[PDB]
């Protein structure tokens, strides 16, 4: 095992570039569910992981001064997805206001989007869009990448939406959801239930995003996110 | 039935408009305990163990009925006259564990109206439901072995609702508690006694009465009580004792099991 | 009774002068069978497992009764016309571990006459003795709990001799087998149920009597049989089945037991 650390990362460089970074959507930064078939469907939850995979290799790529520009290619591969993931949610900011006031399966943020436009693909009837983890995993990952130095939140207007995204996640203790496998339960009757995996992610998301500056090292008192301690406790 | 949680807007119309219209003040007392229950479930979680459902409306009936016992031959205190702490302290007193100084009739009224079931009762009826071909019949409901066994699990939460639905028709609360002990009795019978299986349907009502009549003949031999079709002599009888309700019940379940085939075990060889 | 090893002289004295005097040929046939059992207990001891006491005569009377059964409605072979080769073959046949297809009543002649208690029977009646403080009264002979449990130990021979001596008043071998299976049933009930114990002097003759009562009323109600107090039909009926003798003994044991008080167990407290 005399290979330089350049060599082992190049081994992993290939895999991401050939198997994940080749298929990253150039427009919305999203990651399509189906690599082949022409499907436009991109899910919120899985696309978060794909960016994190490039992020994980990007942090490994922080250990080389001669990265040949690979680190920024993989660091901002995560940013492109998260901002595209961020971009998709505003596109539905009217739903966010409704879900904040009346948590319901018909007012929630969507979970599947057009990989090439970010437009909504399946309606509430077609697809069960109430998936708290996807919103929670976004907030948990968003602070996770920002703390490492990636810059995803760009202006104070995004701060308000992410702040409002907290208000939606603050109420997942009582709002049932379809969960990660978009089925709801084993019976698959379309009836929503409370899931520990979805509920736990929001608790972790609220824990990390509490008091976290979305602007990173370049931030002040107007870029922190405030989390209701009572809502987290419930 | 609130199977899944709703929003403050929705529960408002359920509390006042659609549920209760006989008396508007029913909601005010109704709205009281659900805060008190919230206090207990946090400070004393164990106290609400064994009950699958907290029917507060029946708790009010339990709340008011015990005062009739507490008040005796006197106009009892009105639940709408007590201060909330008295309602809370009343709630703690009669939902305490070992109900104290209650003729076992009053324990059975409180426990039966309270729908307090033994810990693992739902697990044991599943086992009862497992090795019974013709399921369980309770006062005009039928709990079959199929598709119940195939569609559920022994620890499954869905199965618990069905058995309660099977027992939901027991109008008389102390009859329900007698039903569960009978349901317990066969459970403590069946799991220790793995050879005896039912052949026909298990109608607990027939199991309940036949225990009572064979109960009736012994006490008639003692003092010849002239009350007929009165369960009161059975409820004040303690579950465990010289002649306890369980001992009467197991005789009933012993005979019905004994009217079927004694299956020899491959695991346990027979000496005779 | 040959309790301790003896000399040829005293054995010759007992075999002719003391033990048998009604028929001198009884000594010769017992003599043959003693040497035959010496052959068998040396080659294949597994058949002699089960009968503590090997009673030579009983084995003979059993041989004679087996001859009577085989011959049917004919003057059967008498044991003294049979060659010792025929004696040995028949004795093995009745000593066979398993009886297949025999009328259960004939199996009760074979097992009861041989005193073939099933494996561990003495240990099981020991557990019985511990769990009945008063003790058991058997055909006019009583095993007390004390000072019996203190003097002998669980796995020694003297306790076996005592329990067999108490089982010495079973003139009908079939009665002996029915009480042996009664003891096995009581042992399984007691071991399987540690909350409940026997509350009085344990009279197994009464238990078998009311088991016969149950069988007789059941048969009269079902098949309209006009026979009264007939022990044969109870003997043919098999232990394990839809209607079995072990079932009726178990019902008798439970009926007698359930009069007593019950106590929850410390290791596993009853949940109701
Ligand atoms: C070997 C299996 C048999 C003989 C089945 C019949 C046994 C009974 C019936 C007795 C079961 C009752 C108790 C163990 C308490
Ligand atoms: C909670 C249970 C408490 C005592 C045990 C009651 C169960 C039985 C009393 C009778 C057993 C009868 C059999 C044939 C096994």
């Amino acid at each position: 095992d005399n290979e330089t650390l350049w060599d082992k990362l190049d081994h992993y460089y290939r895999i991401v570039k050939s198997t994940l970074l080749l298929y990253q959507s150039p427009t919305t930064g999203l990651f399509p569910t189906k690599t082949c078939g022409g499907d436009q469907k991109a899910k919120i939850q899985d696309s978060l992981y794909c960016a994190a995979g490039a992020w994980a290799l990007a942090l490994a790529y922080r250990r080389i001064d001669d990265d040949k520009g690979r680190t920024h290619e993989l660091e901002h591969s995560a940013i492109k997805c998260m901002r595209g993931i961020l971009y998709c949610y505003m596109r539905q900011a009217d739903k966010v206001q409704q879900f904040k006031q009346d948590p319901r399966p018909t007012t929630c943020l969507h979970s599947v989007f057009n990989v090439h436009t970010g437009d909504e693909l399946l309606s509430y009837e077609e697809y069960g869009h109430l998936q708290i983890n996807a919103v929670s995993l976004y907030l948990l990952y968003l602070v996770e990448m920002i703390s490492s130095g990636l810059q995803i939140i760009y202006n104070t207007d995004e701060v308000s939406f992410i702040q409002n995204l907290v208000f939606c996640v603050e109420r997942v203790y009582r709002v049932p959801d379809f969960g990660v496998w978009e089925r709801g339960s084993k019976y698959n009757n379309g009836s929503t239930e409370l899931h520990s995996s979805s509920v736990g992610l929001a608790k972790a998301a609220l824990e990390a995003i509490n008091g976290f500056n979305l602007f990173g090292n370049q931030g002040c008192s107007w870029s922190v996110i405030f989390v209701d301690l009572d809502a987290h406790n419930r | 039935v609130i199977s899944n949680p709703l929003s403050p807007r929705v529960i408002q119309n359920i509390i006042y408009y659609k549920c209760n219209t006989h008396d508007e003040r029913e909601a005010v007392i109704q709205q009281e305990l659900v805060i008190h229950i919230g206090w207990i479930i946090s400070n004393n979680p164990e106290l609400f163990s064994g009950m699958l459902k907290i029917r507060i409306g029946w708790i009010i009936h339990a709340m008011e009925y015990e005062l009739q016992i507490r008040g005796g031959d006197k106009p009892a205190l009105d639940l709408y006259q007590l201060s909330p702490s008295e309602v809370k302290q009343l709630l703690l007193d009669i939902l305490q564990p070992q109900q104290n100084g209650r003729c076992w009739l009053n324990r059975r009224q409180i426990d039966g109206s309270l729908n307090r079931t033994p810990t693992g009762f739902y697990d044991r009826v599943w086992q009862i439901l497992e090795r019974t071909p013709n399921g369980i019949i309770v006062a005009g409901k039928h709990l079959p072995q199929q598709p119940t066994l195939s569609d559920m699990t022994m620890y499954e939460m869905n199965f618990s609702l069905l058995v309660e639905d099977t027992l939901g028709n027991i109008d008389q609360p102390q009859y329900r508690q007698i039903v569960v002990e009978l349901l317990m009795v066969v459970s403590i019978v069946l799991e220790r006694n793995p050879e005896l299986e039912f052949q026909d349907k298990v109608d607990l009502d027939r199991l309940v009465k036949e225990a009572f009549n064979e109960f009736q003949k012994d006490q008639s031999r003692l003092k010849e009580i002239e009350k007929q079709d009165d369960m009161t002599s059975f409820y004040n009888t303690p579950p465990l004792g010289k002649r306890g309700t369980c001992s009467y019940l197991t005789k009933a379940v012993m005979n019905l099991l004994l009217e079927g085939e004694v299956k020899p075990n491959n695991d346990d060889p027979c000496l005779i």
